[PDB]
């Protein structure tokens, strides 16, 4: 580990506990998520993307300038994380597409994060050969490259550093005619070099991770580690965190209120639909029972609501209790645990058990289409133009970050502090706004 | 006190009671550590050099050992007996055509002469399984877990009748060289433990046999486990004020300390049932820190089960009591007409393994990878020496001679342990010609 | 590509192993709901009458074209009315009867302890005439003597016992294991229904239930969008928890967290016996303490290595150690069910979680890390944690870490995953 930002090529061959394996693999996935929503919601080059990012990246410790603390753990964490979700990620083209796309967000962000200082040993680090020129030789050529350059406008080579590359390694940059050749060696602006080298490593690791698929067979043999590597990305939360067991002071009354100025665009609609209605399909009933569980609803109040709001339903109150009462304990006691025990977390609602015809549950914004989306934000008092950018991140596929623009501006702010992946998490960021 | 009050007070110390061999005198003694002595640990990859790895078993792997053995041990037959070819299990021929597969019982229960079936090897059965008939069968002698090559008739395909079992032969002997003739008469000192009485710390029989080796002036201890073992009422209650390490650190100081004027070479056989080692058979050696450099090249510690080769003449040592593992189940026509301890030493050199029987009962913890690497006899062992609660013997069969030192404590009552002379013959004359002289059992 | 076949409803379980409702297209759009499914088949005879009436009643309700809650509740009082029917006893005797035949004599099988068709077998050829011949068909019923004994120890005759009046039938017995199996198996892969909550359905079974559980089915990864790494207080809540009796007074000691108490009484187990009278503090007793741990962590692993393995139809449940040298795809195939998968009864990764879990209970360091607010932790530490106390709970934490180290791939080694 002799950089920072290194290229990931060499596999590691140490020794480590499951435990750390599981932490490394989380935590890794955890980042890459936030990279792509941060990436989603901003764009890639404003001051608070790059605070936000940094902060992402301290708390989760994966990159940092060199000192006592960064030889060790942070680096290799980097290392082996990196190289266990290559082996996540190596099932399939769109996933490595998604990898692909998250990974060059991230070492840009790093290399920008690289004083201009340490980029010149970076690079030799890196292997690879390029040589930057002497103050003397760019202000020799300079003309020369003014001339042969791409429409950046003016003369003005600035203090952007220029470099001394093989004719083959810069093909389609130079095949345009917009750079200078001497003697088969080029010369060339920071913006460029970058470009040329996410080229080269997206290159290496299409082919390293194809290979790497090639050899998924041979590993997956496993158990322990099977269950995992089959869905760090696809179905695993990032720490959502908005487990079974949490406090609060619920008034039964107030949940209408508390439905129609604290309730994710789901969910509220959810409670519409039973008011409406007073009966629900299962994934929805059990949907919406679950989250009043996790809110922080005792079981007497969820147990009254319930037999209440079936007074309005016309079956008999001994009926309700013998089916229902059951279940509603079950789910607030015993074990069959991960499925009745935990609130339902949003990339799950999303991903499973898509609404059918009579159905409400599922988030809106993935499983109903565009024109009734607007008529719901219709219904619900957005903005013209923030009902706008909804629609364009819906096509964008990023229902989370759509859910998030939806709470700033139900709550009349800007920024929301977070990235929601929980309905119990909207829901408490919602009280925290009382 | 009353605490080994019979060691105090036992009629029979120092009284031999049977013995093996040549009529010989009762002077015996060694010439101490002086003289050419050999010890060297030998075959299936050195018996655990490093301590141990794993206790993650997998399904799949487990089945390629079994699989691989039967596949060796049906090859090996196969190639010794001259037979033309096996048959699928599940293939019904009428005539009759040989078999192959390793024995078990149909149930979970003890064995039962009509409760066994039988199971191949997959390239030849796909693994697959048949319930076997004896009813036919004049003599034979299973037991689960053992190669048997059945020639009997199948010609239904779901049940196979016994009509005669082919006996394995076992591994040649370890071939001799000139400076193993070149050794002169050695006997060594054999003990297991308990090395205390049922309701003792004081370790009085092993001050006893600390007495016995430094007047006896022998040439090599052995001492098998459990130093303090964990059936032990005052361990399994947990009164014990010191750990277990410091209790086992005490012990194995003490023999050390009481054998420096024995001048003998000494090493210890660990066992599953002590307590403070990894209850995983095969096992590691001990460990210790606190030696000299005469100490160490006079003790030594070797893996359990172990085949080391003392002045050019091989010792099998196993900890385990599979004597009495596999009387529980092993079964035979006639019963009074042979005996059972000799079926049993047959079974333990035919079968090429330290440990034939499987599944293994309760109170053992098999790693099967390891025991595939590190438990097959390399040799059919020149003597064997298995440490059994059952009744101290010492016979001699196929060659190899087998001695039973018996159990130096059995709660209270008194305890045995055994001398043997051994001595390389002639190198020519008779075909075989076993390095032992004579074993004298003896109680303490 | 192209469609091969229409399903209405389908009841996925296992490949070629379903229920699903076949539909056939005829003329003008309409189809014929053919009734076929693959796996429902049973290898064992040994159910009741009942049980096997209980079933087909699932089956038919589970193929029903209604609505799954409509299914769900017509299941559920079905089964309640079921339940409470043979909680009183409402139920014609006749029903109970369990028929099995003899493969060998009684005294031929080896678990004749665990047999009760064979222990019926033994009490028949005592007391009676006729004696069981191998190839006979025996009929009995379970009985509840009051004996504490085994169920398969109180096996009686139908007759016999319609002629005792001293000892009556095991309702718990069938509620566990001649009701429970036979609905869960097909009931159970319904999506918000558990074992557990038919077991409410059908009577007062729930906690001892649990205790004689499987829980091995449970674990699925289809979660799609559930767990990411869990927590401690659920991670360890199936381990078993940590006994100690108490050298000064005898009194048993009980340990699954490093603290005990609640805010600021919140002060570590190992402070105070569990005993009110019991004045000296088991800080003294760390050798023995540590003795315990040895013995015990030394009983779970001989108890791994035994290598027991159930079967995974909850039918048949078969115990066995001999790993059969038959292997399906998924593993190694039930020499009693040909069409199934054993594993475990003790996980190895289980062992390891409940490995963790002991030193999760001597962890006081990373337990010091889980309670935020730093001046209760700061005063906490200064009224109880002397260094001396700490270092005694590192011999405790290393007793089991030096077991964890060799432990069994609870490392990993990169190489060969990277090769
Ligand atoms: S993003 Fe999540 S919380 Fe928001 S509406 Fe969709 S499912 Fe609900
Ligand atoms: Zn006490
Ligand atoms: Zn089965």
């Amino acid at each position: 580990y002799p950089h920072c930002l290194q290229f990931y090529l060499q596999p590691p061959s140490e020794n480590i506990s499951l435990i750390e394996f599981e932490n490394l693999a989380i935590d890794r996935v955890k980042l890459l998520k936030s990279v792509e929503n941060l990436g989603v919601s901003y764009v890639k080059g404003t001051e608070q993307y790059q605070s936000k990012l940094e902060s992402e990246l301290r708390k989760l410790k994966f990159s940092y300038r060199e000192n006592l603390e960064d030889e060790y753990e942070p680096r290799r964490r980097d290392h082996i994380s990196h190289f266990i979700l290559r082996l996540a990620y190596c099932q399939s083209e769109e996933l490595r597409r998604w990898f692909i796309q998250q990974e060059m967000d991230l070492l840009r962000f790093r290399f920008s994060i690289l004083p201009k200082d340490k980029i010149q040993d970076f690079l030799k680090d890196s292997q690879l050969q390029f040589e930057a020129i002497s103050d003397e030789e760019k202000t020799l050529r300079e003309q020369e490259i003014v001339a042969s350059s791409p429409s950046l406008s003016g003369l003005k080579l600035g203090f952007e550093s220029i470099y001394k590359i093989p004719f083959a390694d810069a093909l389609d940059l130079f095949r345009g005619r917009k750079v200078y050749l001497e003697d088969g060696f080029a010369y060339v602006p920071l913006k460029d070099i970058v470009a040329i080298i996410l080229n080269e490593f997206r290159a290496k690791l299409s082919k390293a991770l194809a290979l790497t698929a090639r050899s998924l067979p041979a590993v997956q043999s496993d158990e322990r580690l099977q269950p995992l590597l089959n869905h760090l990305s696809h179905s695993y939360t990032g720490q959502d965190y908005s487990t079974q067991g949490n406090v609060g002071k619920i008034s039964l009354d107030q949940i209408d209120l508390l439905s129609t100025k604290s309730f994710p665009p789901c969910m509220r609609q959810l409670h519409k639909a039973l008011r409406e209605n007073h009966h629900l399909r299962h994934g929805g009933r059990m949907q919406y029972g679950l989250f009043l569980k996790g809110i922080g609803l005792t079981l007497e109040q969820a147990l009254q609501f319930w037999k209440q709001e079936f007074i309005k339903g016309k079956m008999d109150p001994d009926k309700f209790d013998k089916g229902y009462s059951y279940n509603i304990r079950h789910s607030f006691g015993k074990e069959g645990k991960r499925t009745d025990y935990t609130p339902f977390s949003c990339l799950k609602i999303i991903l499973s058990n898509p609404p059918s015809q009579g159905d409400y549950h599922g988030c809106p914004f993935r499983h109903s289409d565009p024109e009734l989306l607007k008529q719901k934000l219709q219904s619900y008092k957005i903005s013209p133009g923030g009902i706008s950018q909804i629609l364009d991140l819906v096509k964008g596929t990023h229902y989370q970050v759509a859910c998030q623009k939806y709470f700033e501006m139900i709550h009349n702010v800007d920024d929301c502090g977070f990235s929601l992946n929980h309905p119990n998490q909207f829901f408490c960021e919602s009280q925290r706004i009382l | 006190a009353t605490p080994s009050q019979k060691y105090n007070s036992r009629s029979n110390r120092g009284e031999v009671v049977t013995s093996f061999g040549l009529a010989q005198g009762v002077s015996w003694s060694g010439r101490g550590g002086a003289g050419n002595i050999s010890l060297k640990v030998l075959g299936c990859p050195e018996a655990l050099t490093g301590s141990y790895k794993s206790m993650f078993q997998k399904l799949p792997d487990i089945r390629e050992v079994l699989t691989c053995k039967i596949e060796e041990l049906g090859s090996e037959l196969k190639e010794h007996y001259k037979i033309e070819a096996f048959t699928p299990l599940l293939a019904p021929a009428q005539e009759p055509v040989t078999l192959l597969g390793q024995i078990g019982c149909d149930s979970n229960g003890k064995l039962n002469n009509k409760s066994v079936i039988l199971e191949g090897d997959r390239e030849h059965s796909s693994g697959a399984q048949i319930p076997v008939d004896l009813s036919e069968l004049k003599e034979y002698s299973l037991f689960p877990g053992q190669v048997v090559i059945m020639e009997g008739i199948n010609t239904t395909g779901r049940k196979l009748v016994a009509t005669k079992l082919y006996e394995g032969v076992p591994l040649p002997f370890y071939q001799p060289t000139e400076e193993d003739a070149d050794f002169e008469q050695s006997m060594v000192l054999v003990a297991c433990g308990p090395y205390t009485t049922s309701d003792s710390i004081t370790y009085d029989p092993l001050l006893d046999l600390i007495a016995v080796i430094n007047h006896d002036r022998p040439d090599v201890c052995i001492l098998f486990g459990p130093f303090l073992d964990a059936k032990h009422e005052q361990v399994e209650n947990c009164l014990l004020t010191s750990p277990f390490e410091d209790i086992f650190k005490q012990c194995l100081r003490t023999i050390i300390e009481g054998t420096r004027s024995s001048g003998s070479h000494l090493v210890f056989v660990p066992s599953l049932r002590d307590v403070h080692h990894e209850p995983v058979y095969p096992q590691p050696p001990f460990s210790y820190s606190d030696l000299s450099r005469e100490d160490k090249k006079q003790v030594q510690f070797v893996s359990e089960p172990c085949s080391l080769s003392i002045n050019g003449v091989i010792f099998g040592l196993t900890s385990t009591d599979l004597l009495f593992h596999l009387g529980a189940e092993e079964i035979s026509s006639s019963s009074g007409t042979s005996d059972r301890f000799s079926r049993i030493l047959k079974h333990i050199l035919t079968q090429r393994s330290y440990y034939p029987l499987y599944p293994p009962q309760e109170d053992m913890a098999i790693d099967y990878e390891s025991f595939y690497v590190y438990a097959q006899l390399p040799v059919t062992p020149d003597v064997l020496i298995i440490p059994s609660e059952l009744r101290y013997f010492v016979k001699d069969v196929l060659g190899c001679v087998c001695v039973n030192p018996g159990r130096l404590t059995k709660g209270q009552v008194g305890g045995t342990f055994a001398r043997l002379y051994l001595r390389r013959p002639a190198a020519d004359g008779a075909e075989r010609q076993s390095p032992c002289i004579a074993v004298q059992v003896v109680r303490i | 590509i192209d469609i091969d076949g229409v399903f209405k409803s389908l009841l996925l379980l296992k490949k070629k192993k379903y229920a699903a409702l076949v539909v056939e297209p005829t003329s003008d759009g309409n189809y014929v709901t053919k009734q076929e499914l693959k796996g429902l088949d049973i290898v064992r005879r040994d159910w009741c009458d009942l049980a096997k009436d209980t079933g087909n009643f699932v089956i038919g309700q589970i193929l029903s074209d209604q609505s799954r809650d409509t299914i769900v509740e017509n299941i559920q009082k079905r089964l309640i009315e079921i339940g409470e029917n043979v909680l009183n006893g409402s139920v014609p005797v006749s029903q109970f009867e369990i028929n099995k035949a003899l493969t060998k004599d009684p005294q031929d099988y080896p678990d004749k302890k665990s047999l009760p068709h064979v222990h019926v077998a033994l009490w028949i050829n005592s007391q009676g005439g006729r004696k069981v011949k191998a190839g006979d068909t025996v009929s009995y019923v379970i009985c509840q003597d009051g004996s504490n004994l085994t169920a398969s120890q109180r096996a009686y005759a139908p007759e016999q016992l319609q002629k005792q009046d001293n000892l009556t039938i095991d309702t718990q017995y069938y509620l566990a294991q001649q009701i429970h199996p036979v609905v869960a198996r097909i009931c159970e892969p319904i999506d918000g229904i558990d074992a557990v909550l038919i077991a409410t359905w059908l009577g007062l079974d729930p906690t001892q239930f649990r205790v004689h559980h499987y829980h091995k089915d449970e674990e699925n990864d289809a979660l799609l969008g559930g767990p990411a790494q869990l927590t401690d207080e659920e991670k360890y809540r199936d381990c078993e928890r940590f006994k100690c009796p108490c050298p000064t007074c005898g009194t048993e000691n009980i340990y699954d967290n490093v603290f005990d108490g609640s805010g600021t009484d919140m002060e570590p187990s190992l402070y105070r016996c569990s005993n009110i009278d019991c004045k000296a503090s088991p800080l003294t007793f760390t050798v023995q303490l540590s003795n315990k741990l040895i013995m015990d962590i030394r009983r779970f692993i001989k108890k791994y290595y035994d290598g027991w393995l159930i079967c995974e139809e909850p039918t048949c449940r078969n115990r066995t150690r001999h790993l059969p040298l038959q292997f399906s795809r998924t593993g190694p195939l039930c020499p009693a069910c040909m069409k199934a998968t054993l594993q475990p009864e003790y996980s190895d990764k289980s062992l390891y979680t409940q490995l963790c879990f002991y030193r999760y209970i001597f962890d006081a360091e990373c337990a010091l890390e889980k309670l935020t607010t730093d001046h209760e932790k700061d005063k906490l530490k200064k009224q109880f944690f002397t260094p001396k106390v700490l270092q005694d709970y590192r011999k405790l934490k290393n007793t089991a870490e030096q077991f964890l180290s060799r432990s069994g791939y609870s490392e990993v080694n990169l190489s060969k995953l990277f090769a």
